[PDB]
RNA sequence: AACGAGACUCUGGCAUGCUAACUAGUUACGCGACCCCCGAGCGGUCGGCGUCCCCCAACUUCUUAGAGGGACAAGUGGCGUUCAGCCACCCGAGAUUGAGCAAUAACAGGUCUGUGAUGCCCUUAGAUGUCGGGGCUGCACGCGCGCUACACUGACUGGCUCAGCGUGUGCCUACCCUACGCCGGCAGGCGCGGGUAACCCGUUGAACCCCAUUCGUGAUGGGGAUCGGGGAUUGCAAUUAUU
């Protein structure tokens, strides 16, 4: 009998698609493990959904994740969005209710744009300056 | 015999457009021709920004002129000659209609 | 802010509450389908406003009398 | 501590504002407590919402300035992690203790203001307490190490030591005191 | 353990002594008098600079086939300084990249794709599993 | 070409071909009340069709005029001999078709005419055609050596927003006397055909309309009457 | 009563609901294969990596784009002549995205060097309607918009790892975007293919950022002006240096 399920995050531009299926552990980004994502100085963003919850949450899922799009610090929120978005996706399906209600809630007191994203988007450039609101150097005289 | 047949459709009018494909799909499903649905591929959209003025004098302003082409395709496996039957029937607006015998 | 309706929402919505006086209840969501099948908004901003300035109005209906 | 986060190694708890205007303006502890200075964070959305953000967030976003430095942040977290270990072994103490002694050594609590060189003395309100001494922490570690072989993490914790320890050796005490002066002259 | 699994910069390292190791490789003879690309300034720094760029280009081809020198030259391409003027992005030197891949088919690691381009062996991703286990193995990773 | 041009190049040419022709018929059927042209592109043939208000005019003597357009449009356009087919037809309602009276005008102020008399004859043919509103301009040297401008309007007229892409005609006019060239500008309102074409369909936006319905009885008595 | 404001149009944010897709994918296993034990084990069975190859597999979560939905100051508490409305909060994708369009009246504003728009004046064969050469770039100086810097929150040398909006073979007009093999330190050259394009360049291996070396407060390895000598390409032609 299979048992799976496919969420999403994201975060200016840059799409984290996770896969949870029944398992052992293996939180598994892009075929490389967790612990090596290239940018190890926001090491700790991406392993607050675990380190939340503990171990034995994700002892019997292997989740599978797969980015693309964005920046190097766009992606590791994806990720962080995605794996939460996913654990609490197959708790309400697979498992009972309070049993999700009580991580969504454990998760969304420590930090929302963990299960919702923020719609900020950058601003189109306007003619007359460089960017969306500074204009070029007026000059009388 | 059977022919893996497709007809393209493309234009500015979304409205239209959309009104041809579906008579199309209909037209050509009450006959068990097993038509493959409309497939909508990106819609391209050209953009012209031009001074607002001659003469280069006054404030800098400009404008934004862009049309938009839409393009759909269908996919059907029947005989040739019921092909040309349905395709060229209908078509009302400045939609484009090609046909293409074997693309599959 | 705004948050201040017009002369052409507040005029529709008088003109519905004052022929169809009995269709209209308490809830946003209902007076909203109703005004919907009754009348010809050419917008759904439009008819949303309307609707809530219905509601509004019934609101009041229902305490001492308006004015208009 | 499997609910506590701590900073990867320091410990939030245990960590004392002894300050009874300045706390609710400084969030340091029990709710605030996370692994990182570094959210998205839509705190410069309406008119209060900053004093809800971490302290430690406030630093590295503050610290981050004067033109090529602007948006690398990855980069004013590593500083900040470099002189918290510094802090730790010139001292002793937990590194966010000192932060908060410092922080609150140098917010000036009279100012003075422009009005009708005439200027008239005010007070000045723990929000903008808070502001002017993460400013003035942050411009005493710049301008300390700007030709200097000495490195923009040493003069950090150099600053937050001789603030935390008042001593009118860093520019921030210097800078409160003369603003204090100037305004009681104005008085 | 798979070569996805351990510290990419240590397994160019570990690599790069397995390559100048051997005696094979046979390196070009302008090797102290090349600049490497269009948009430096120096000639690099460590001596022995061919094996580590040998070692990166065939880490690279373990993670997309056909690659070819034309993407191998945007694979070390960056930024180029112009003096007064604004910087821009620049690409490697086909030289240098062609030599490369000519001296790595030398050592049967890698062999020209069916579609044009550049592909490793079976041999060759023996090769760097084993030194990926290796890795892994030494850091206790 | 062995492989045919790319849609964007394909569709721009379409735009440029029907102006260039717009352009020439403009140039020439202007005395007949030209007003527009409708390039219908059918199997096996391109058929244009000139919609105009004197199409007696348009064709000629057993159709000599139309002929010679059609050689014309098949010489220049590059068409293989037989393709180009043209058709004339009379437009209804006249007076709603803003470029038929901008000429109109600009002919009759051609042959003399008080400005003033010959814009309110226009003025009143347009509003009693049927047409929510109206407006024309003439811009230049009326009674003097310094130019100067005149309006008339009529009736509602809107300037702003979407609904103006619609719900308008507009038409511009240059005509030149012995002294300097006067511009002409006409624009018309339609009345809002609903399901015709006379005007548009899709009525103004803050345009809310109720309907009153009946047969509703007080009178009440709970009778059960069986079918 | 009319115009302008608002309404209106495009756009950004949300749908595990609908429509439906080898010119987009996912998962599954049919698979088959490579590789390593990295796990129990043996190495096999179970697993782990795959932009390695297939499916007339099942599907639409990610991609595409159409139709509808959804936000109304609607709910709750204060303040309001208890009216129009304002503040705060729950729920929420969101409680104040960004642009387009825009009135009457006017200015001796700019444009005759956009026009086969144009009045009058001038010239019209010793032309004010064509080819060769020079100029528009000349340098005591005054001014405007800007690019690069004054370094250690840095420069250099390696390694690692992420985008989005676009454009692409031309009718007169002759030129487009490039893969991959070879040759050359480099700019560049030769040879063979794909693309009129969600099909090929392209999974657009972008820069800053990230991780390690060398430098050490010295106008220094910061900065890159000015100038000498050499090599390529475009073109009919490069000197007053085209790049
Ligand atoms: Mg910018
Ligand atoms: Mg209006
Ligand atoms: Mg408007
Ligand atoms: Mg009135
Ligand atoms: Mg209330
Ligand atoms: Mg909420
Ligand atoms: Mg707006
Ligand atoms: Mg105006
Ligand atoms: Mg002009
Ligand atoms: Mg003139
Ligand atoms: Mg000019
Ligand atoms: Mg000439
Ligand atoms: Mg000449
Ligand atoms: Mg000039
Ligand atoms: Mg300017
Ligand atoms: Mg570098």
């Amino acid at each position: 009998p299979l048992q799976s399920v496919q969420v999403f995050g994201r975060k200016k531009t840059a799409t984290a698609v996770a896969h949870c299926k029944r398992g052992n552990g293996l939180i598994k980004v892009n075929g490389r493990p967790l612990e090596m994502i290239e940018p190890r100085t926001l090491q700790y963003k991406l392993l607050e959904p675990v380190l939340l919850l503990g171990k034995e949450r994700f002892a019997g899922v292997d989740i599978r994740v797969r980015v693309k799009g964005g920046g190097h610090v766009a992606q590791i929120y994806a990720i962080r969005q995605s794996i939460s978005k996913a654990l609490v996706a197959y708790y309400q399906k697979y498992v009972d209710e309070a049993s999700k209600k009580e991580i969504k809630d454990i998760l969304i007191q420590y930090d929302r744009t963990l299960l919702v994203a923020d719609p900020r988007r950058c601003e189109s450039k306007k003619f007359g300056g460089p960017g969306a609101r500074a204009r070029y150097q007026k000059s009388y005289r | 015999a059977i022919h893996r047949i497709r007809i393209t459709l493309t234009s500015r009018n979304v409205k239209s457009l959309e009104k041809v494909c579906a008579d199309l799909i209909r037209g050509a499903k009450e006959k068990n021709l097993k038509v493959k649905g409309p497939v909508r591929m990106p819609t391209k959209t050209l953009r012209i920004t031009t001074r607002k003025t001659p003469c280069g004098e006054g404030s800098k302003t400009w404008d934004r002129f862009q049309m938009r082409i839409h393009k759909r395709l269908i996919d059907l496996h029947s005989p040739s000659e019921i092909v040309k039957q349905i395709t060229s029937i209908s078509i009302e607006p400045g939609v484009e209609v090609e046909v293409t015998i074997a693309d599959a | 802010m705004g948050r201040v309706r017009t002369k052409t929402v507040k005029k529709a919505a008088r003109v519905i509450i004052e022929k169809y006086y009995t269709r209209l209840g308490n809830d946003f969501h209902t007076n909203k389908r109703v005004c919907e099948e009754i009348a010809i908004i050419p917008s759904k901003k439009l008819r949303n406003k309307i609707a809530g300035y219905v509601t509004h109005l019934m609101k009041r209906i229902q305490r001492g009398p308006v004015r208009g | 501590t499997p609910d506590i986060k701590l900073f990867g190694k320091w410990s939030t708890d245990d960590v004392q504002i002894n300050d009874i205007s300045l706390q609710d303006y400084i969030a340091v502890k029990e709710k605030y407590a996370k692994y990182l200075p570094h959210s998205a964070g839509r705190y410069a959305a309406k008119r209060f919402r900053k004093a809800q953000c971490p302290i430690v967030e406030r630093l590295t976003n503050s610290m981050m300035m004067h033109g090529r430095n602007n948006g690398k942040k990855l980069m004013t977290v590593r500083i900040v992690k470099h002189a918290f270990e510094i802090i730790h072994l010139l001292t002793g103490e937990n590194p966010l203790q000192v932060l908060v002694n410092a922080i609150i050594n140098s917010g000036p609590r009279e100012d003075s203001t422009r009005i009708g060189v005439r200027r008239q003395a005010v007070d000045v309100s723990p929000l903008r307490r808070v502001n002017q001494a993460i400013w003035l922490l942050c411009t005493g570690a710049r301008e300390a190490a700007f030709r200097n072989i000495k490195t923009i993490a040493e003069c950090l914790a150099d600053e937050l030591i001789n603030a935390a320890k008042g001593s009118s050796n860093s520019y921030a005490i210097k800078k409160k005191d003369e603003l204090e002066r100037v305004a009681k002259s104005n008085r | 353990v798979t070569v996805k699994d351990v510290n990419q910069q240590e397994f160019v390292r570990a690599l790069a002594a397995f390559l100048k190791k051997s005696g094979k490789l046979k390196v070009p003879e302008w090797v102290d008098t090349v600049k490497l690309a269009k948009h430096k300034e120096l000639a690099p720094y460590d001596e022995n600079w061919f094996y580590t760029r040998a070692a990166s280009t065939a880490r690279h081809l373990y993670l997309r086939g056909g690659a070819g020198v034309g993407s191998m030259t945007k694979i070390y391409g960056g930024r180029q300084r112009n003096g007064v003027m604004p910087s821009h992005f620049s690409r490697g030197s086909k030289s240098v990249a062609r030599r490369v891949l000519q001296a790595l088919e030398g050592l049967k690691m890698v062999e020209k794709d069916q579609d044009w381009g550049r592909k490793l062996t079976p041999q060759g991703q023996r090769d760097l599993d084993r030194i990926a286990g290796q890795v892994a193995a030494a850091k206790k990773k | 070409m062995a492989v045919q041009i790319s849609k964007k190049r394909k569709f721009v040419a379409d735009g440029i071909f029907k102006a260039e022709l717009n352009e020439f018929l403009t140039r020439e059927l202007a005395e007949d009340g030209y007003s527009g042209v409708e390039v219908r592109v059918t199997p096996t043939r391109t058929e244009i069709i000139i919609l105009a208000t004197r199409t007696q005019n348009v064709l000629g003597e057993k159709g000599r005029r139309i002929r010679e357009l059609t050689a014309v449009v098949q010489k220049r356009f590059g068409f293989p001999e037989g393709s180009v087919e043209l058709y004339a037809e009379k437009v209804a309602t006249r007076g709603l078709c803003a470029i038929a009276q901008a000429e109109s005008l600009r002919y009759k102020l051609l042959g003399g005419l008080a400005v003033r008399r010959a814009c309110y004859g226009v003025l009143r043919f347009i509003m009693e055609s049927g047409a929510k509103g109206c407006e024309v301009v003439v811009s230049g040297k009326l009674r003097g050596q310094r130019a100067k401008s005149m309006k008339f309007v009529d009736g509602l007229m809107i300037h702003s927003g979407d609904p103006v892409n619609y719900y308008v005609d507009t038409a511009v006019r240059h005509v030149l006397l012995r002294q300097g060239v006067l511009g002409i500008k006409v624009k018309i309102m339609l009345p809002w055909d609903p399901s015709g074409k006379i005007g548009p369909k899709k009525p103004l936006p803050d345009h809310v309309s109720i309907v009153e319905p009946k047969d509703e009885i007080l009178p009440t008595t709970p009778i059960s009457e069986q079918k």
